């Protein structure tokens, strides 16, 4: 990216937060900035244009200023709705591009710690008999969205055929992520369970299943 | 419905050819449909091309020149970006924006996107799997069952139960890229576990890439 914001920023509700922006001459200097705001997995929205205009629905506590080669995003009483990567842009006439900071994602803090839910599902019947073998870990509503899987094959354990998804925040506000072993018939059918391990916060829930044959 | 409908996206081999298109809804005609944005999975916004009028001229990233051509037509107020010699790293979803000049420039209004896949690795459906609701794991009045969305590629796939009729429980889960290269999901709902012996559980999965669509029931044991 061409202009430089700072990867990450963070406040508890209700304060207030700012997100600076840096260019050149040929850019920021010259050229009027706006400010996108990108919910995960949607299309970016227009918050901020010529350097402090609202697009029409913004509300007030979204601010823009620029001063020489640097513009400012303030954004004050914090909400966990205002949780997106915010991206600056403008037009360099060095290169003839729009350009666009690499982003910044604003992190709310202080949100209630909760602990993660875990179901484990064992090998389905229907993919057993396609010669394959795959526990499912299924690991929702935590907070922070940060949680490490440790799975056990009967006490000891297995790193092997792991599959994790970086955690996601659910439409609660909280964070969902997935892991997957993927084992033999022969293996799942050898032990007397298998067990995934969730960590949270120093605290581990753990759920186990065993072959029902 | 103020909205920029995007087509012409997918799965093409290195080397290939995709036309992108953004047609304008609920808006008259004011040059401003004009701007092309992408995407690569985990990385930032970067613009790709966009076109001036009345006088037709067609700006370009270094990345893309002579290989995109970016074109409207005026009179059906439809952008389009001619994709030629498509390589790996153009693999992103594509975005066109409204762009407009008042003291400066600014993309107001954004299409949904459409996900351009470069790979030589051809489409394949999802194998699909019941989650049986547990003997054991039922918590009590409650039983989890799901379905597993196995080994497809590219995204994305749909999951809907009981043909859209149940929405309350359900969480599908966001896909894990296997090293593989293909993509699995699981959906789960939890629902009343005195339901379980009467009511009946299909998870409806569409694999629009591979046209595949594949209706697996969901019963205990
Ligand atoms: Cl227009």
């Amino acid at each position: 990216s061409v202009l430089t914001q700072p990867p990450s920023v963070s406040a508890a509700p209700g304060q207030k937060v700012t997100i600076s922006c840096s260019g050149s001459s040929s850019n920021i200097g010259n050229h009027y900035v706006s400010w996108y705001q990108q919910l995960p997995g949607t299309a970016p929205k227009l918050l901020i244009y010529d350097n402090s205009e609202r697009t029409a629905g913004v509300p007030d506590r979204f601010s823009g200023s620029k001063s020489g080669t640097s513009a400012t995003l303030g954004i004050t009483g914090l909400q966990t709705g205002d949780e997106a990567d915010y991206y600056c842009g403008t037009w360099d006439e060095l290169t003839s591009n729009l350009v666009f900071g690499g982003g910044t994602k604003l992190t709310v803090l202080g949100q209630p710690k909760a602990a993660p839910s875990v179901t484990l599902f064992p090998p389905s019947s229907e993919e057993l008999q396609a010669n394959k073998a795959t526990l499912v870990c299924l690991i929702s509503d935590f907070y922070p969205g940060a949680v490490t899987v440790a799975w056990k094959a009967d006490s000891s354990p297995v790193k092997a055929g792991v599959e994790t998804t970086t955690p996601s925040k659910q439409s609660n506000n909280k964070y969902a992520a997935s892991s997957y072993l993927s084992l033999t018939p022969e293996q799942w059918k050898s032990h007397r369970s298998y067990s995934c391990q969730v960590t949270h916060e120093g605290s581990t829930v753990e759920k186990t299943v065993a072959p029902t044959e | 419905e103020v909205q920029l409908l995007e087509s012409g996206g997918g799965l093409v081999q290195p080397g290939g050819s995709l036309r992108l298109s953004c047609a304008a809804s609920g808006f008259t005609f004011r040059y401003e449909v004009a701007a092309w944005v992408r995407q690569a999975p985990g990385k930032g916004l970067e613009w790709v091309s966009a076109i001036s009028g009345p006088i037709p001229k067609g700006y370009y990233a270094d990345s893309v020149k002579g290989r995109f051509t970016i074109s409207r037509d005026n009179s059906k107020n439809t952008l389009y970006l001619q994709m030629n010699s498509l390589r790996a790293e153009d693999t992103a979803v594509y975005y066109c924006a409204r762009l407009r000049a008042d003291l400066g420039l600014y993309m107001d209004l954004w299409g949904r996107g459409t996900l351009v896949t470069v790979s030589s690795a051809s489409t394949k459906g999802p194998s699909v799997f019941p989650l049986a609701p547990s003997s054991k794991s039922t918590s009590g009045g409650t039983a989890a069952l799901g379905c597993l969305v196995k080994d497809y590629f590219p995204e994305p796939v749909t999951v809907s139960w009981n043909s859209g009729a149940l929405t309350s429980g359900v969480h599908t889960f966001p896909a894990v890229l296997q090293s593989s290269g293909l993509y699995s999901l699981s959906s789960v709902v939890t629902v009343p576990s005195s339901s379980l012996g009467t009511q009946t559980y299909i998870c409806n999965v569409n694999h629009k890439p591979s046209n595949t669509k594949v209706d697996k029931r969901v019963e205990p044991k």
